[PDB]
């Protein structure tokens, strides 16, 4: 199972806006909505 | 000027106030003139007490309700219940041909699928007349009936000629 | 008026000029028929919109009260415009933007006198008159009779906001409910909703202690009662005050239970006692607990006048749990889990629960708490459980604080600690569940769904939770506000419950 | 002449937060003939004053009673009579900020005049008639005198 | 998470080997907002 | 509803006017049906920048880095010229566009 | 990084947070020592902040008379709350916290580093930004 | 006061806020009732209903010490036009007598005496949970039996089968309390 050359992946919900999921609402908001991101230990984007 | 029902009622009403006295007659014939459910009367006197205007409220009340919906009137033509309701629409608006018919002509306009010849050929004799606005269906109503499009298209290639 | 004109005047050429503008409706309803065919109630309304808006935008300060010079009869415009549901909003809105007109009141009192109540409004038209006042308080308190509890949490921001907006509204309301909670059935709802009504003008900013003191019969001895009045409005427990309380309580002839038993000056005992950076002098703590104990523990028989019987064996019961329980709070530092069997002996009092509650509240609730705590789950949950089984009054005060811990982000843990201590919250959720209050846990897990941005893992774990300790049969109610959030299609796919869907598709 | 406002003010608090500067206390203050709340920073160290004290409050645009102009600068040798002879506490500053609870449609009915006499803030809460004399960034006097 | 002055110096010369390679992988759909499908 | 109340001109309310403008300016503005349209034009233009700003920032991070300060020039202009907030002024809106 | 490099340094700097607080009053002859100092001052003694019963100023009159032009600049001091904004008395600070220069004078607050500093947006920055290099190397020597 | 009626008026007469201020206490010494006890006619309503609410706020012993003008503060409002301050001199006018307010309104203003009658004989024939007030948490069990009624059981939704994992948290707990009792 996974990808070569993926060693760990580590999971976690961001904290500052900058990984934040954020959308414009129906009333024209910016809202920051705080999803799962993954980050990895060893790149292979394509695959990915 | 509109003829129709509503010039029948005018000519009427100006036939009754003809002289003659009758000052309970012109009051009747302003109350019979008010649209339905009447709480317009019970808004009458709101209205009354700072020198009231009438044409102000019916011209705005025939403003919003012609182009707040004129909208509307495009979303059902924009397929056969579509097509019946502006097919009725224009039956009803073709006796307003006299009266000002911008929305009346865009409801028969936005629902110009049935093209209705017996209605049609006195329409496009009255576009010919008065000088419509109905662009693209005037002018394939034009192009289908004679050569009057024709005449229009030999215009522009003498003017195209003309630019080159 | 037209006509009024044309018989004022038959100079001329202005009469024929509005004459011929008079003469110059039917095309209107031509073209709401023809809409009626391409579409009905729409059309009507949306003129009725137009013609309020008409109605409305100019002005109209003094007009309304120059035909009411002749004392405005007049039922052709009151009786057309009482009872179309439209009218009387544009006269609220009216009212509204024109307080203290003699004929928008008249109106008002006129909407008020046909009990076609229903708006707020709480500026200017719920509170001008008497009478308006007190029919829409009326039917206020006649809808949070009947709601219950769940349209109690729902009703008692705007409904307590309209009624305080004045100290002579808030002292009408007081009345009302002074006057209906000496009835002998049903006082105990009024006595409820008027403590609301109080706790939401103390925490407006407003002094209500007074209010509270002078019309709950409690100013039958002057001293006591000045006592209480300085200990409610001051906000803190006074020693003074606790010994005066105290010198009295112990006499031979004891006052009545009423004004000791007043949920503000509870409250603010368990703000005084139970606060974990709190340090009780010695001196007056035994006063302190034998209060308590007397203001929670006494049985007093009554009729009508007086009283014959007042039992004091549970006050040293009650005492020694507060004294035991209050030493564990001065105690801080672990030796809870040493003799904690003894702490779920003193839970069984349900005045020593609220105290535990309000107490793990600030334990919990205070920041880098869960951070330092190294078990899965925390004693403190372990507490409000043992609360929640031992008494059911106290499952709101649970799932509040439960509700508030479970919204509260804590940014000093990890993200696998934080899903960890969301489970354990929503286990403690999942247990009050099981202990009867039901209705409230689901629906805040519905909150939780659909308007609010929570991990669907913790609701397809709350689910899994539930499924795994509830058995048929089970209610209407319980089923419709269970079903939607095991159909959410990010909960059913992934998610035995293929037996309770099929009993609810069986069943309802 | 050159008087921009007239009150008498009893005070109520002495810096309810805390004595946080050791020479300046904020005196919280109301008038006792109008809806006129006022905060001021005294120089307590020169001028002591205790809870409850009773003073007569004048802004002033200049100390001359003739209502002459001031020109800002410090002229000890000045032989004019000024305002500052019936008063035992003077200050000089000017006002930085006035806001009331005007909109869009109506005016203020409840102004707010904020003054900074070189540092030491005062401001003065009140209807909005009495306060139409303070004009933003103009030099005003404030003049002080404790009654019995 | 290589930072500073060594990060500094793996992204002024191209490195084909940095010390800590990483991704950041987001998610769509449930599985952004589903613990257990992320 | 917030950009649209702060950032688009009145030219309705007329007591609202008067309270922020002299008369002359609110007469010119209440009658001239063109400078009424040319005001819309303006809040128009204003709204297609507002998407384009938020095509540019995806993230509502307002703090840009740009070369003259217009807030301090704008509180500058009011110290120098003595402008008094309390008073209706005399700046017609069609010159500021 | 579109800032000042040269800022208000350790000894000028603890001195002046000393100097422009509430309770900083000094008398005629202290006054008249440091305009000696000033090489921008006009030669006129300002105004006391308190004329009776002594005739008084503040060092917030001092360096306002330092403070070149009419340049205009809030910051904020360190110590100041975060509530203080918010709630009443954000515009009559209790704690002085609140810096505020209007037409090259300073109405209240206490200065530090964040006004002071090398920190985009202080004071020495508007300084330059508006009046140009010569004045606010006058500036800086005039406050040293 | 040389124009009692104008100081409340300014003092008071703010018709934004209507309820009484803090500082009514210090605003109602004895001189200014005894002012307001010839100048109540000239005083506007909201200031009548200002000043016949901060009535409540003062101590007692100002209040006793004092009766007499505020009684005929109370019958003095008794004859004015306004409702508000007609049914609040009737409640006020049995207060600096025993420190009660009025309760028997069974003799004036028969609108919400017919309002009241129509209310509580819902109140008396409709109940449903009682709903329980604030101080009841707080009571024991033979105290709300006594003092309420028995305690209505709460509404089955369904059939425990068994026991939640919170139980054996519990049970374990206080396994581990057993062994460390006895340390």
């Amino acid at each position: 199972q996974g990808i070569e050359q993926i060693s760990k992946v580590y999971m976690h919900l961001p904290q500052t806006d900058n990984k934040k999921k954020i959308i414009i609402t129906e009333d024209g908001e910016f809202k920051a909505l705080q999803e799962w991101i993954l980050e990895t230990d060893g790149v292979s984007l394509m695959r990915v | 000027x509109x003829x129709x029902x509503x010039x029948x009622x005018x000519x009427x009403x100006x036939x009754x106030x003809x002289x003659x006295x009758x000052x309970x007659x012109x009051x009747x014939x302003x109350x019979x003139x008010g649209v339905l459910l009447p709480s317009l009367q019970s808004a009458l006197p709101f209205l009354d007490l700072h020198g009231t205007p009438r044409l102000e409220f019916h011209q705005s009340v025939f403003d919003e309700l012609r182009d707040k919906l004129l909208e509307r009137v495009s979303a059902i033509a924009s397929a056969e219940e579509r097509y019946k309701k502006l097919e009725d629409l224009l039956e009803k608006s073709f006796s307003l041909v006299k009266m000002p018919s911008l929305q009346p002509v865009v409801m028969c306009v936005m629902k110009h699928l049935p093209k209705v010849p017996e209605k049609k050929l006195k329409l496009v004799m009255a576009d010919k007349e008065l000088y419509r606005a109905c662009a693209v269906e005037v002018k394939r109503q034009i192009w289908q009936d004679n050569q009057a499009l024709f005449g229009d298209e030999v215009s522009p290639l003498l003017k195209q000629y003309i630019l080159e | 008026x037209x006509x009024x004109x044309x018989x004022x005047x038959x100079x001329x050429x202005x009469x024929x000029x509005x004459x011929x503008x008079x003469x110059x409706a039917q095309t209107v309803n031509l073209l709401a028929e023809w809409l009626i065919q391409t579409g009905p109630v729409q059309v009507q309304e949306t003129v009725e919109n137009h013609l309020k808006s008409l109605l409305i935008k100019h002005f109209d300060p003094r007009k309304a009260d120059s035909i009411f010079t002749e004392e405005g009869e007049t039922p052709a415009w009151l009786e057309q415009m009482i009872a179309h549901t439209t009218w009387r909003d544009l006269f609220y809105k009216l009212a509204e933007a024109h307080p203290d007109c003699l004929m928008l009141n008249f109106t008002v009192k006129l909407i008020s006198d046909a009990g076609y109540q229903g708006e707020i409004t709480s500026v200017s038209t719920a509170c001008q008159q008497l009478e308006v006042f007190s029919r829409v308080l009326r039917t206020s308190l006649a809808t949070i009779l009947d709601g219950g509890e769940e349209n109690l949490e729902k009703n008692l921001p705007e409904f307590a906001k309209m009624v305080c907006h004045g100290e002579h509204t808030y002292l009408f309301a007081q009345a009302m409910m002074s006057v209906l909670a000496q009835e002998e059935q049903g006082g105990s709802a009024v006595r409820r909703i008027a403590q609301e009504v109080q706790r939401f003008a103390q925490e407006k900013g407003h002094d209500a202690s007074q209010i509270t003191l002078a019309l709950g019969t409690a100013a039958s001895y002057p001293r006591a009662c000045q006592a209480l009045g300085a200990m409610l409005s001051k906000g803190a427990l006074n020693p003074a005050d606790i010994t005066v309380l105290f010198k009295m309580f112990t006499s031979m002839d004891p006052p009545p239970v009423e004004l000791i038993r007043v949920p503000a000056f509870l409250d603010l005992f368990m703000q005084s006692l139970f606060k974990p950076g709190a340090r009780i002098n010695q001196d007056h703590k035994h006063k302190y607990i034998h209060i308590l104990a007397y203001a929670a523990s006494v049985v007093e028989t009554w009729k009508k006048n007086k009283r014959v019987s007042i039992n004091k064996d549970e006050l040293k019961s009650t005492s020694k749990a507060v004294e035991t329980v209050h030493n564990l709070c001065c105690n801080e530092n672990s030796e809870l889990v040493a003799e904690l069997s003894t702490l779920y002996q003193c839970i069984r009092f349900p005045v020593v629960a609220m105290g535990v509650l309000k107490w793990v509240d600030w334990t919990v609730s205070e920041p880098r708490y869960f951070q330092l705590q190294t078990d899965h789950t925390p004693v403190h949950l372990a507490l409000l459980d043992e609360i929640s089984t031992c008494h059911q009054l106290l499952h709101p005060q649970v799932l509040q604080l439960l509700v508030k811990l479970f919204e509260t982000e804590h940014s000093q843990l990890d993200v696998m600690e934080q899903l960890e201590l969301k489970k354990t919250l929503l286990d403690r959720m999942v247990h009050l569940l099981s202990r009867g209050y039901v209705l409230p846990v689901v629906s805040y897990i519905r909150k939780c769904l659909e308007k609010l941005d929570t991990d669907i893992s913790l609701i397809r774990y709350f689910v899994t939770e539930v499924l795994d300790v509830i058995a048929p049969p089970y209610t209407s109610d319980f089923v419709q506000l269970f079903l939607p959030i095991l159909e959410n299609d990010s909960i059913a796919g992934t998610i035995p419950v293929t037996e309770f869907i099929a009993h609810c598709k069986s069943n309802f | 002449a050159g008087i921009l406002f007239e009150d008498i003010f009893d005070v109520k608090d002495i810096d309810p937060e805390g004595k946080k500067f050791d020479r300046v206390s904020r005196l919280h203050c109301e008038s006792e003939s109008f809806k006129m709340d006022l905060i001021l920073d005294v120089n307590i160290q020169i001028y002591p004053v205790d809870l409850g004290d009773k003073f007569r409050l004048v802004i002033a645009s200049t100390l001359y009673e003739d209502g002459t102009l001031d020109d800002g600068e410090y002229n000890p040798t000045d032989d004019r009579p000024s305002r500052a002879d019936q008063f035992e506490y003077v200050m000089y500053g000017k006002v930085y900020r006035i806001e009331g609870d005007e909109t869009s449609t109506e005016a203020a009915t409840r102004l707010s005049a904020y003054v900074s006499y070189g540092g030491l803030l005062m401001r003065l809460q009140g209807d909005a008639n009495n306060l139409h004399g303070f004009e933003v960034d103009s030099r005003v006097y404030l003049l002080m005198k404790k009654l019995a | 998470v290589t930072l500073g002055v060594p990060r500094l110096k793996e992204l002024i010369n191209i490195s084909k080997k940095p010390k800590t390679p990483s991704l950041t992988v987001f998610l769509l759909g449930q599985s952004a907002r589903d613990a257990e499908r992320a | 509803k917030a950009f649209e109340k702060k950032f688009r001109f009145d030219y309705t309310n007329e007591r609202a006017l008067r309270r922020t403008l002299q008369e002359d300016l609110v007469k010119d503005v209440l009658s001239n049906a063109h400078i009424q349209n040319e005001l819309e034009r303006e809040f128009e233009r204003m709204r297609e920048d507002r998407e384009v700003l938020r095509v540019i920032f995806p993230t509502g991070d307002s703090k840009v880095v740009l070369p003259c300060n217009l807030l301090r020039m704008i509180w500058n202009a009011q110290k120098i010229f003595h402008i008094n907030p309390r008073l209706p002024s005399d700046l017609h809106p069609i010159k500021v566009v | 990084s579109n800032r000042p490099v040269m800022g208000i340094v350790q000894d000028t700097l603890t001195a002046v947070r000393k100097f422009t607080k509430r309770d900083v009053f000094l008398e005629r002859g202290e006054v008249m020592n440091l305009l000696m100092f000033l090489s921008t001052w006009d030669g006129k003694v300002p105004q006391p902040a308190i004329l009776k019963p002594r005739p008084l100023w503040t060092g917030k009159q001092i360096f306002s008379l330092i403070i070149p032009g009419h340049i205009n600049c809030i910051r904020t001091h360190s110590t100041h709350p975060d509530d203080e904004d918010s709630g009443p008395y954000k515009h009559i600070s209790p704690g002085d916290t609140k810096v505020v220069v209007e037409n090259g004078e300073l109405i209240m607050g206490i200065l530090c580093k964040k006004s002071l500093g090398t920190s985009a947006g202080s004071l020495v920055h508007i300084s330059y930004l508006e009046m140009g290099h010569d004045i606010t190397r006058l500036f800086y020597s005039n406050i040293q | 006061e040389s124009d009692t009626g104008l100081w409340l008026h300014n003092k008071l007469g703010a018709t934004d806020e209507l309820w009484a201020p803090p500082s009514i206490a210090s605003l109602l010494t004895a001189a200014v009732i005894d002012n307001i006890r010839l100048c109540f006619h000239g005083l506007s309503s909201a200031v009548k209903l200002k000043l016949l609410l901060g009535t409540l706020h003062l101590p007692r012993r100002t209040v006793d010490e004092m009766k007499g003008a505020l009684m005929e503060i109370i019958q003095l409002a008794s004859l004015d036009s306004d409702p508000w301050v007609l049914m609040v001199a009737d409640i006020l006018k049995s207060f600096p007598d025993t420190g009660s307010l009025n309760l028997e309104l069974e003799e004036q203003n028969p609108n919400v005496q017919d309002i009241l009658g129509e209310l509580r004989e819902k109140v008396g024939e409709c109940e449903a949970s009682a709903m329980l007030p604030l101080e009841c948490q707080y009571l024991n069990k033979n105290a709300l039996t006594t003092l309420a009624g028995p305690l209505t059981p709460p509404v089955k939704h369904f059939q425990l089968k068994r026991k939640p994992k919170s139980a054996t948290l519990r049970a374990e707990l206080l396994q581990k309390s057993t062994e460390t009792a006895q340390q």
